[PDB]
């Protein structure tokens, strides 16, 4: 829908550089990760494909659902 | 108390004078309710944005858990890492923090009873750089029965890194919901496992998220008993050790043996 990771390629590590390609796309920055070279966010269809297309940006992908396994 | 814990052998263990203290277990999951007098919940954080108390499991499944691995491991120190709301569901960017939370705070086992057909680069990510610092990172398999020739095991259980729990019952026969593949790794039990839910109350769950405490509380065991092994040699153990049930693709190595995993 709308909720994405953004991952990155080296040099990006601190939020504040991970924050800023994210908005410089117009995406909304929810919370960078301390170890992983990514950072979630919430982005419309247009800031996902410049941020796909930005040399900073290793992927981005659906912040999807995980479910407890158990009845 | 549940019939998994001798199923396992974990009683060889408690009699030597292992019993998990000072091994510090973190449970990604729902929270762990406070409403029992004895989980000795050392800590924990939330990441469900909406429900910031770890210590309120409005599911169930969280609490349900933690009690399995203290079954297992009666002097281990658990943390409630509530990574998924009252419904179950977590996203990925949650259960992340979660992991991360426990990477800085050196926990020394990771339970994830928790899974998803489909995967993410950062989650798979989150696992590994676990697994690189020390962390024994264990997953319920997924409870997706068959289909076919096909893998059904669940991410992040999936992840190479991670150790695949299926679910076998009191007999060792395979659970029909439990995950099949090459991925799968060990089987623990994980039918009717009774064990601590919130409200003070005590009764039966079933599925792969059963199963997979049954390991963490083992590989608790094996690091109260052997402080010096890495993860990885405790992970190597568990599987090396298993009892055969006959059949890779639907047991993995088979049944987690603790008395036999750990010299
Ligand atoms: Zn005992
Ligand atoms: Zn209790
Ligand atoms: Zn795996
Ligand atoms: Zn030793």
């Amino acid at each position: 829908e709308k909720k994405y990771i953004v991952g990155f390629k080296q040099g990006f590590k601190s939020c504040a550089k991970k924050e800023d390609v994210i908005s410089e796309k117009g995406g909304k920055l929810q919370k960078c990760f301390k170890y992983v070279d990514a950072a979630s966010a919430t982005l419309n269809e247009k800031a996902v494909e410049e941020l796909k297309k930005d040399p900073s940006v290793a992927y981005v992908e659906e912040d999807k659902l995980y479910r407890a396994l158990s009845a | 108390v549940s019939y998994g814990v001798a199923q396992i052998k974990a009683p060889a263990l408690h009699s030597q004078g292992y019993t998990g203290s000072n091994v510090k277990v973190a449970v990604l999951a729902s929270g762990i309710d406070s409403s029992h007098p004895d989980l000795n919940v050392a800590g924990g954080a939330s990441f469900v944005p909406s429900e910031t108390n770890p210590f309120q499991d409005n599911n169930s499944h969280g609490t349900h858990v933690a009690g399995t691995v203290l079954a297992v491991a009666p002097s281990a120190s658990l943390y409630a890492v509530k990574v998924l709301g009252a419904d179950g569901s977590g996203q990925a960017s949650w259960i992340i923090n979660g992991i991360e939370w426990a990477i800085a705070n050196n926990m020394d086992v990771i339970n994830m009873s928790l899974g998803s057909p489909s995967g993410s680069a950062a989650l798979k990510a989150a696992v590994d750089k676990a697994v690189a610092s020390g962390v024994v990172v264990v997953a319920a398999a997924g409870n997706s029965g068959t289909s076919g020739s096909s893998s059904t095991v669940s991410y992040p259980a999936k992840y190479p890194s991670v150790i695949a729990v299926g679910a076998v019952d009191s007999s060792n026969q395979r659970a029909p919901f439990s995950s099949v593949g090459p991925e799968l790794d060990v089987m623990a039990p994980g039918v009717s496992i009774c064990s601590t839910l919130p409200g003070g109350k005590y009764g039966a769950l079933s599925g792969t998220a059963m199963a997979s405490p049954h390991v963490a509380g083992a590989a608790a065991l094996i690091l109260s008993k052997h402080p010096n092994w890495t993860n990885t040699q405790v992970r190597s153990s568990l599987e090396n050790t298993a009892t055969k049930l006959g059949d890779s693709f639907y047991y993995g190595k088979g049944l987690i043996n603790v008395e036999a995993a750990a010299q």
